RNA sequence: UUUUUACUUAUUCAAUGAAGCGGGGCUGGACUUGCGUCCAACUUCUGGAGUUAAGG
RNA sequence: ACUCGUGCCCCGUGUGGCGAAAGGGAAGCCGGUUAAUAUUCCGGCACCUGGAUGUGGGUUUUGCGCGGCAACGCAACUGAA
RNA sequence: GUGAAGCCAGAGGAAACUCUGGUGGAGGCUCGCAGCGGUUCUGACGUGCAAAUCGAUCGUCAAAUCUGAGCAUGGGGGCGAA
């Protein structure tokens, strides 16, 4: 109950996920995230270049 | 106590550079062991 | 001819509510307003204690109705 | 292939390597990495991360079929390795293939 | 005479299961469209220990295919099975373990859990722990599957049944003795209020058929009919042979 | 030192249960408090937590095992028996 | 007349937030020679994200 | 959304009560005072919850702060489902 | 009080594993205070202090230990380490 009488930055930390992530996991988010996205793009790329090119 | 005193005695030498690393842990492994009965022991030791 | 329902399951439509509105009055005459001042304030107290705070501190102390806030 | 232990003593004699994630890293990003080795018990994101590196800088990878324990090992080395570079092969030719 | 303790115990009140620790039921997924016709991914959050129950369960979430909601499910943990593993459910999903499959697309000789005695049940069949079910033989025809049950029964369940690759985490629980009155009690005092168990021969007429007598003894046959009437099943009931078993067993 | 002929690990329970059973204690007691390498992170940093739950202290990854040893062996014939028919079915 | 096995609507069981059941036809295919039939519907490297539709 | 309550538009899988003066839980301390009450009265000095609208401050004017490599910091520094 | 695993050091030997100082702090372990109980005196009392108490002596005392409140089981029923 005492959190509803603080103001917000000093509930939070100034990032993505401030509160409720330590930041490392936020970090790793990012980089999952960016690496699956690239990796999705490149497996539809090769499936169209190398199933669909008759 | 006495595990405290020589472990602080063993710091304080390295830090004073009266005895490097190798020295110190070859010596703190010994302290562990029940080879020094006191810091007057130790010294003795660490002088020979 | 039948409408498309998105979702699987059925509620009762909301439908018009009507408030009441009686021919006749249950009760003919309101009650007049219960438990006012002449009830409310008893007697004063007069007992040592009593007469101690209002020159100490300036309160009058009563015997009031036991049901009023 | 089993001659990669050979060529790892080889390359550790006579040439020099960096051991680990955050050497490994630097030697990418600095294009003075030649190969690197990534053992198979790696964390998959960490390894992702070593690949796309690695495809940044041109520089071939290797999955080392044994954990860190047994890169280590290989190497050398009486700690664990879950990845490593190789700046200089020397005498060994374990830029050949 | 009194009403006996195996019949009190049908009554409830004291003899009511302990609930209380228990978080949810070890349930397979409601079986859907997405886990008929292809597979669906699900994320290994836990690995926990459900009081009263040998066996661990994995708590593992899965994404609504019809909402932006997630939903977890509670499974029962097949031994290798991780945090942060991805286990797939459905008729595609790949033969690994942990991977939840219709019987139909499971080869034979392969052992799974928590197998459904019929499909959508949300598994019925060899759920403890060191236990598993073995995929005896395929009816494609007859659209059936032969499978072996821990207890050696064989039994045919429509192929459509759903099971969990592996085998039951809990290894062998019960190769260490108890040792111990108190372990006895620690053991149950989560599942049930049956322990300590007073012999009926020890007992008093009123209270048990094997009753009382100037020595300790039954005084007449144990092994009591099938058929006898509630209060008079104590004992051996129905039992086809008695006495030490001194050799292979014809039924299994 | 040694402090101890046989007994080992069992030593606890003094002159009670009986010596064949104080033995069956001890072999599973060993194995269920004994420190495990890590499969993920290969660390020596797995311990049993509960009856069938093994986790790492360094990696934080919890797997599901057996009662007082991480695998047992019939898991273990499970898992080349199923690698092996499944490549018989995949190829 | 007696037995066996067929139907589903009586009746009984189970699941679900009662979402994708049954027929087809559009495509993708792979198998076959009086060009004819069967299968399938796009998610499996990664403890990320996925909602209040973009477009024609 | 209208002068005026009543015109509509979205979401829905849920849809009761009782049950703890030792479980959970918003917030009060000191000094003094009576024959008998006081963390309740008196004096001083505080806190919480709810509701209202002000002054200053901050931010912006096609827009919703700035700093630190970073861990994070700073008096705020929009935010429905 | 005792001193289980784990750990440190030093001695032997060839090995493998022997031994010796320590460290550690396990056990329905142990002595024992409170609590809980109730063995013996077949003590006191036995128209009592008491329709079960009093004194000494005893059992157990870190866990099948002791205990409050709320709640459940109701008479041929309940509950029962019986
Ligand atoms: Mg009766
Ligand atoms: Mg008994
Ligand atoms: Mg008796
Ligand atoms: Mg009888
Ligand atoms: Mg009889
Ligand atoms: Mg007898
Ligand atoms: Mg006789
Ligand atoms: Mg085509
Ligand atoms: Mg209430
Ligand atoms: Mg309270
Ligand atoms: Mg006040
Ligand atoms: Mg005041
Ligand atoms: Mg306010
Ligand atoms: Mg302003
Ligand atoms: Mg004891
Ligand atoms: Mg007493
Ligand atoms: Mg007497
Ligand atoms: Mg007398
Ligand atoms: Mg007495
Ligand atoms: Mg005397």
């Amino acid at each position: 109950r005492e959190y509803a009488t603080i103001s917000k930055p000093k509930k939070t930390v100034q990032r993505a996920y401030g509160g409720s992530r330590c930041g490392n996991c936020v970090r790793d988010r990012i980089i999952r995230a960016f690496l699956i996205e690239e990796q999705k793009i490149v497996k539809k790329v090769l499936k169209e270049q190398s199933q669909a090119e008759k | 106590r006495r595990q405290r005193v020589l472990r602080r005695l063993l710091v304080k030498y390295r830090a004073s550079g009266k005895i490097d690393k190798h020295l110190y842990h070859e010596l703190y492994h010994l302290a562990k062991g029940n080879t020094f009965k006191h810091k007057r022991a130790l010294v003795e030791h660490i002088h020979r | 001819k039948t409408k498309v329902r998105k979702s699987t399951t059925f509620h009762r439509p909301k439908t018009l509510v009507l408030s009441r509105a009686p021919k006749y009055p249950r009760k003919s005459i309101p009650h007049e307003p219960r438990l006012d001042e002449h009830k409310i304030i008893i007697h004063p107290l007069n007992t040592e204690g009593a007469l101690k705070k209002i020159e100490e501190q300036n309160t009058l102390v009563f015997i009031v109705d036991v049901k009023a806030n | 292939a089993q001659s990669i232990g050979a060529k790892l003593a080889l390359v550790i004699k006579s040439g020099k390597v960096v051991l680990g994630y955050r050497s490994t890293l630097k030697a990418l990003r600095s294009g003075k990495a030649k190969l690197i080795l990534i053992a198979a018990n790696t964390p998959p994101l960490r390894k992702s991360e070593l690949e796309y590196y690695s495809m940044m800088s041109k520089t071939p990878v290797h999955h080392y079929s044994g954990t860190n324990i047994e890169l280590g090992t290989a190497c050398g080395k009486l700690f664990r390795c879950s990845t490593m570079a190789i700046l200089d092969a020397g005498d060994s030719d374990i830029l050949a293939d | 005479g009194r009403v006996i303790r195996n019949q009190r115990k049908g009554r409830g009140s004291v003899f009511t299961a302990h609930t209380r620790l228990r978080k949810a039921p070890a349930k397979f997924r409601p079986l859907d469209y997405a886990e008929r016709h292809g597979y669906i991914r699900g994320i290994v959050k836990e690995i926990i220990h459900d009081p009263g129950r040998g066996a661990p369960l994995a708590r593992v979430v899965f994404r609504s295919p019809y909402k932006y909601k997630q939903i977890t499910e509670t499974f029962i943990a097949n031994e290798g099975m991780y945090t942060g593993q991805f286990i797939y459910a459905g008729k595609n999903a790949a033969l690994t373990v942990g991977n939840i499959l219709p019987l139909s697309s499971v080869p034979e000789g392969t052992v799974v859990s928590n197998v459904e005695e019929k499909p959508g049940d949300r598994g019925a069949l060899g759920r403890t722990s060191g236990n598993y079910v073995t995929v005896v033989g395929h009816n494609p025809d007859e659209g059936k599957t032969r499978i072996k049950l821990p207890s050696g029964a064989k039994k045919v369940v429509p192929s459509s049944s759903r099971g969990m690759i592996g085998i039951v985490a809990g290894g062998g629980r019960t190769d260490k003795p108890l040792l111990k009155a108190s372990r006895a009690k620690h053991k149950f005092a989560v599942k049930r209020n049956r322990w300590p168990k007073t012999r009926g021969v020890a007992m008093n007429p009123v209270d048990h058929p094997h009753g009382g007598g100037n020595h300790q003894h039954i005084g007449k046959a144990s092994t009591i009919s099938r058929y006898a009437a509630q209060g008079q099943k104590a004992g051996l009931i129905a039992a086809r042979r008695t006495g030490l078993l001194r050799g292979t067993q014809k039924t299994k | 030192s040694k402090r101890t002929k046989k007994v080992g690990i069992s030593g606890k329970y003094g002159t009670r249960y009986g010596a064949s059973l104080r033995k069956l204690v001890k072999k599973q007691e060993v194995t269920q408090h004994a420190r495990y390498t890590c499969t993920f992170c290969g660390k020596n940093s797995v311990r049993r937590t509960a009856v069938g739950i093994w986790s790492c202290k360094s990696c934080k990854k919890t797997m599901a095992g057996g009662a007082y040893t991480v695998s047992t062996p019939a898991a273990a014939a499970m898992r080349s028996t199923l690698r092996r028919l499944r490549e018989i079915t995949e190829a």
